[PDB]
RNA sequence: CCGGCCGGGAACUCAAAGGAGACUGCCAGUGAUAAACUGGAGGAAGGUGGGGAUGACGUCAAGUCAUCAUGGCCCUUACGACCAGGGCUACACACGUGCUACAAUGGCGCAUACAAAGAGAAGCGACCUCGCGAGAGCAAGCGGACCUCAUAAAGUGCGUCGUAGUCCGGAUUGGAGUCUGCAACUCGACUCCAUGAAGUCGGAAUCGCUAGUAAUCGUGGAUCAGAAUGCCACGGUGAAUAC
RNA sequence: AAGAACCUUACCUGGUCUUGACAUCCACAGAACUUUCCAGAGAUGGAUUGGUGCCUUCGGGAACUGUGAGACAGGUGCUGC
């Protein structure tokens, strides 16, 4: 119940459970679970620990938690300090992949701030 | 067998033409299978009316492409020069085939 | 309309029970025109409400309906200042028609799971004059009382 | 429309007319998969040095009696206007008003 | 982007100015038009005029653009803020 | 309010096509624009033998125009020198053999371009609009249409507020789409701008 | 001898030939029963043999295109309604009285210029 | 070789032509013995059956000189023309019109049924092989009731989730990629992996709709190299209400 | 607006052309056409391999191109009062 370093919670099915890992969705979770042999449906409490293992070393594989976290930041960052046309809008929190900013970008420009 | 594919834009023409077909395919002696309509292709179109603006204010026009088969089921010689020199009317297409 | 309307459009009786008021019932359930849903819902409600009680189906939907259904409502009349709640008395077809849809809106106003658990807990306290529909009711007839002054119109 | 832009668009087709094999044979090596890196590589820059007024794309369909840029009806080859015109009065064969 | 099978652009014209740049030593800034081209590894150290719609921005062309379009480091539009 | 046009709402029930060729998709635009081409050169070289009508057809390869005019002998002349020249031109702008056949045209007073036509020639003249309308409507009600209206609308009269006026007598009914209704336009460039004339005439039913 | 019939709804056709025999209904060469996945389609197909009390004593083969399923099960009582019609003229009163010899013309309104759908307008605003 | 597959049949569904029908025709009552109305039979349709086209004299000196034509004025080493880059895609904000949601009448997984209408020749592209998928390779067939687009989806059967900002919801962003196009940075669509936001039914106010309509589910087309949640059509399921 | 990456595009920054991109008519020259090299962001300018014909009053016209003055051409410039 402790995977990658995280607590993951043992009431629901295993593929639930392992989304719970940042770096792992349903698709990643379902490919651990088959190549770790162990059935989608179970629920994490109800697992041996050799299963444990074996599943810590499968998401062992990827780029999971804090590696994946601060690889996506370096990516930003170098984007940030090559002040090119991506870096420009992250600095101004901006929508970066080509969106309209005229109307909506709420999600990037937080909610609205009146004159 | 000879196959005739008529396509015209106005259906009392096409019935002109088939008729004249089916009246020269039997004086000449061989048998005939038809005339058969096959659907016909209505093209439909719409077009804003006003030079500016007025989005709701539209035409609708329409081509009915009308078709009708012909088929020469034993061919006799002098059929198919009758049918090749026939000459039809304009405003109808014939596609003559094998 | 300034006209009249026709006769009211015919309804087939639902296949498991032959009611046209189960018909009705199925229909002013059913969301987006699913009716198979409704339907399903609609039977699996009854069924359970059935085996809850003990009474027929169609007998036990009559008692829920009838322990929902007015007599009397309020509509509006203009004379000035302030409007007049006159008490009207109900047709009997508006009757069935308020019962079921209060019905209905207790049922999906309720915070059960499945909306046939809902709808079969729903009647059955409407069984014994306990839902929101029963309240609904109550509040209806309370108010025609209340406003029972304007009653001579 | 403009003669200017009437003009320009003669222009574009002649050249496209002109140009057409050699835009085929130069795409057919760069999208051909067993054609060796260098070979793909001068293909680009050949397709490059070949003029942009070249590229079909680069045209835009006309209402043939006004240079109209929009409504166009590829089966017509006018604008909504001008197919409009001629189907009143009755200068387009088979074609009348709808109603269904 | 750009299909790997087609792999990257560059124009013509600006890979024969990188090519004699690079081959004769720096010199003045390659003034291009260019935005769509692609900064190739050998661009390294060449300080290249983008065009930008009315200026010529200067971009010094170091490692870590290679693979970017050198119209990414030449903005095309002017932004401070509304009612600052 | 704007109203149907005559002509294209009777197109398939009382009326004829102005181009009766079939093609499909490849031939459709080319065949429009030489249509187009060659009634366009046709009424610019006859503007005086007052062409009324102008049908094509394309039957194989070939273009036929059938000149419904007013004047054939005018458009003819000595024997056939003109409709001869006028036959290499619609040839050599169709791309294939030509085929000009004129068509008697008995009474203009009758038909609704002619008419329309003769209007427009008077107002460039300078005659009087009133005169001009009043002498279409009579015309026509005396050749024996069941029904005539005549409008014209424009800087009538040198005017700076273009108004619209209308003459009719007997019966014109728009909506009956039985009812034999030739209507035609023109437009007349006058030295104050332009002036547009409309005739609807009705002459009977089926 | 077989009795055909035809039966339309929406847009569905059905051809429904009956023959006496051991109460057997074929649809599209299958069962009703795992034709039809809505009791409501099956008593729909059932009603005039219900009405008429004919049910064991006749068999349909019955073959239907286009449409829906409710569409095909009206098209498919329209066309039982009518073979019983052509078996017999007998029992015409009753299945009019009931109402399934009406061919009922009602099919999808064509959307319009200006109009989301049929009738649904485009949200209207004085500003 | 269970596939109309082939021989065949012309019945049937369909395809397209021509006809018939519905007219207040008949009956009853009401009604100024009139128009007509309230019903009834018959009939597929009963009262202008449903829908569409059809827009009268005229009103707003309403809109368009940027479709076009056009009087007058104006520019003409130019207010015309050509070219490459940029912009029309900018964003403290405000409004309109929509799409997806806020969930269990649901989500996900597996199997499976039922459509109409349209398009297509530097076009639609089978089958097959490869790719996890966008798609790639070879490549038939078809200007077509033949071939392709193109397995409709909602629905039904089983399991799962069990009311939680959640297997709801999909914004945003990172990485990797496909296709079109000379070229995808400004500024494309799409795919895979990952991230998973706001949102728990929305104040005053306000809109559409009386039938196969609303609601809901998918499909096609025009424009188009690529680029629809818009627009224009098509069918599937399918109500309540009108005193 | 039935669909702005370039085009569209009418706007902006620069590089350029002015009887002009598109029309007639005047004269002269030259068949056109095709390919190739340089410079320039491209426009555009230098060249030039090949080509040098189609009818013929065989001498010239028909086309297609450049040049040379124009009469003009061009305007999505204003005015829908
Ligand atoms: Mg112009
Ligand atoms: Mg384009
Ligand atoms: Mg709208
Ligand atoms: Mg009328
Ligand atoms: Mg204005
Ligand atoms: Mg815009
Ligand atoms: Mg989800
Ligand atoms: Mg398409
Ligand atoms: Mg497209
Ligand atoms: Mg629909
Ligand atoms: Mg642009
Ligand atoms: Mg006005």
């Amino acid at each position: 119940a402790r995977i990658a370093g995280i607590n993951i919670p043992d009431h629901k099915h295993a593929v639930i459970a392992l989304t719970s890992i940042y770096g792992v969705g349903k698709t990643r979770s379902k490919a651990i679970l088959a190549a770790a042999g162990i059935a989608e449906d179970v629920k994490i409490s109800e697992l041996s620990e050799g299963q444990i293992d074996t599943l810590r070393d499968e998401v062992a594989k990827f780029v999971v938690e804090g590696d994946l976290r601060r690889e996506i930041s370096m990516s930003i960052k170098r984007l940030m300090d090559l002040g090119c046309y991506r870096g420009l809008r992250h600095r101004r929190g901006l929508p970066v992949r080509g969106q309209r900013t005229k109307t909506n970008a709420r999600t990037r420009k937080g909610p609205r701030k009146p004159i | 067998r000879i196959r005739i594919r008529l396509k015209a834009f106005d259906h009392r023409l096409i019935d002109q033409a088939t008729a004249e077909i089916v009246e020269t395919a039997k004086r000449t002696g061989a048998q005939v299978r038809g005339p058969i309509p096959l659907p016909t292709r209505k093209e439909r179109f719409t077009v804003l009316i006003s030079p500016h603006v007025n989005k709701d204010a539209r035409d609708q026009y329409e081509i009915r492409t009308h078709l009708r088969l012909v088929d020469i089921v034993e061919p006799t010689e002098k059929t198919v020069d009758a049918l090749m020199r026939l000459d039809l009317a304009a405003g109808v297409d014939v596609q003559i085939s094998l | 309309p300034r006209r009249r309307v026709i006769g009211q459009r015919k309804i087939l009786p639902d296949p498991k029970f032959g009611s046209e008021l189960l018909a009705k019932f199925v229909n002013i359930l059913m969301v987006d025109g699913k009716k198979s849903t409704a339907e399903s819902i609609v039977y699996s409600a009854l069924e359970t409400l059935a085996q809850r009680s003990g009474k027929s189906e169609l007998e036990a939907f009559e008692v829920a309906l009838e322990n929902v259904r007015p007599t009397v409502e309020v509509k509006s009349r203009r004379v000035g200042g302030s409007t007049y709640q006159v008490p009207v008395e109900v047709r009997p077809v508006r009757r069935n028609a308020l019962a079921m849809r209060w019905i209905v809106e207790a049922a999906r106003k309720r915070g059960d799971k499945s909306m046939a658990l809902r709808l079969a807990n729903e009647l059955s306290d409407a069984a014994e004059n306990k839902g929101t529909a029963v309240k609904k009711r109550e509040d209806v007839h309370r108010m025609a009382e209340a406003n029972k002054a304007f009653a001579h119109y | 429309a403009k003669q200017s832009m009437k003009a320009r668009e003669v222009k574009r087709v002649a050249l496209a007319d002109k140009y057409f094999a050699k835009r085929a044979e130069l795409k057919a090596i760069i999208s051909d998969v067993n054609a060796s890196d260098e070979d793909r590589w001068n293909a680009v820059l050949k397709l490059q040095t070949l003029p942009r007024d070249s590229s079909p794309s680069r045209q835009r369909n006309r209402c043939r009696q006004t240079g109209r840029p929009h409504g166009f009806l590829r089966k017509f080859g006018l604008s909504r206007i001008k197919v409009r015109e001629a189907a009143m009065r009755g200068e387009i064969p088979g074609l009348k008003k709808a109603s269904w | 982007p750009r299909s790997l099978k087609k792999g990257p652009f560059i124009d013509l014209h600006l890979l024969k100015k990188v090519e004699k740049a690079v081959e004769s030593g720096d010199k003045k800034p390659l003034r291009t038009w260019s935005r769509r081209s692609t900064i190739f590894p050998n661009m390294i150290g060449l300080t290249i005029a983008v065009h930008n719609g009315r200026q010529h921005v200067p971009v010094f062309v170091t490692d870590e653009m290679v693979g970017h379009k050198l119209g990414e480091f030449a903005p095309t539009r002017t932004y401070r803020g509304h009612a600052a | 309010g704007q109203k149907v046009h005559p002509n294209g709402i009777r197109l398939g029930i009382v009326k004829p096509w102005n181009s009766t060729w079939f093609a499909n998709t490849k031939e459709f635009a080319d065949n429009l624009d030489s249509d187009f081409k060659v009634r366009q050169y046709l009424t610019k070289e006859l503007a005086k033998a007052s062409v009324s009508r102008i049908v094509i057809e394309r039957p194989a390869k070939s273009i036929r125009v059938t000149i419904h005019t007013a004047r054939p002998g005018i458009v003819i002349g000595k024997k056939g020198e003109d409709v001869e020249k006028l036959r290499k031109v619609v040839a050599d702008i169709a791309g294939v053999p030509a085929q000009i056949n004129i068509a008697e045209v008995r009474k203009p007073e009758l038909d609704a371009k002619l008419v329309a036509d003769s209007i427009t020639s008077q107002l460039e003249r300078r005659v009087m609009f009133r005169r001009a309308m009043k002498r279409a409507v009579q015309n026509a009600m005396r050749l024996g249409a069941k029904g005539i209206k005549v409008e014209v609308s424009g800087r009538l009269g040198g005017a700076e507020i273009a108004r619209t006026e209308w003459y009719r007598e007997g019966r014109v009914p728009l909506h009956t789409l039985r009812a034999d209704i030739d209507y035609n336009t023109s437009e007349a460039h006058t030295t104050y701008g332009v002036i547009g004339v409309k005739v609807w005439i009705f002459k009977g039913e089926i | 001898n077989q009795y055909y019939g035809t039966g339309r709804r929406k847009s569905s056709a059905a051809r429904v030939f009956i023959k006496p025999g051991n109460g057997k209904i074929v649809i599209n060469q299958r069962s009703l029963e795992q034709y039809f996945g809505r009791e409501t389609a099956r008593m729909v197909v059932r009603q005039p043999l219900e009405l008429v009390d004919m049910v064991e004593k006749l068999d349909l083969y019955i073959t239907v295109k286009g449409g829906g399923i409710s569409g095909q099960a009206g098209a498919i009582r329209h066309g039982i309604t009518r073979a019983l019609m052509e078996y017999d003229e007998s029992l015409r009163s009753e299945l009019r009285k009931a109402g399934f010899v009406t061919r009922d013309a009602r099919q999808v309104e064509r959307k319009k210029v200006g109009l989301r759908k049929a009738r649904r307008r485009p949200q209207f605003s004085k500003r």
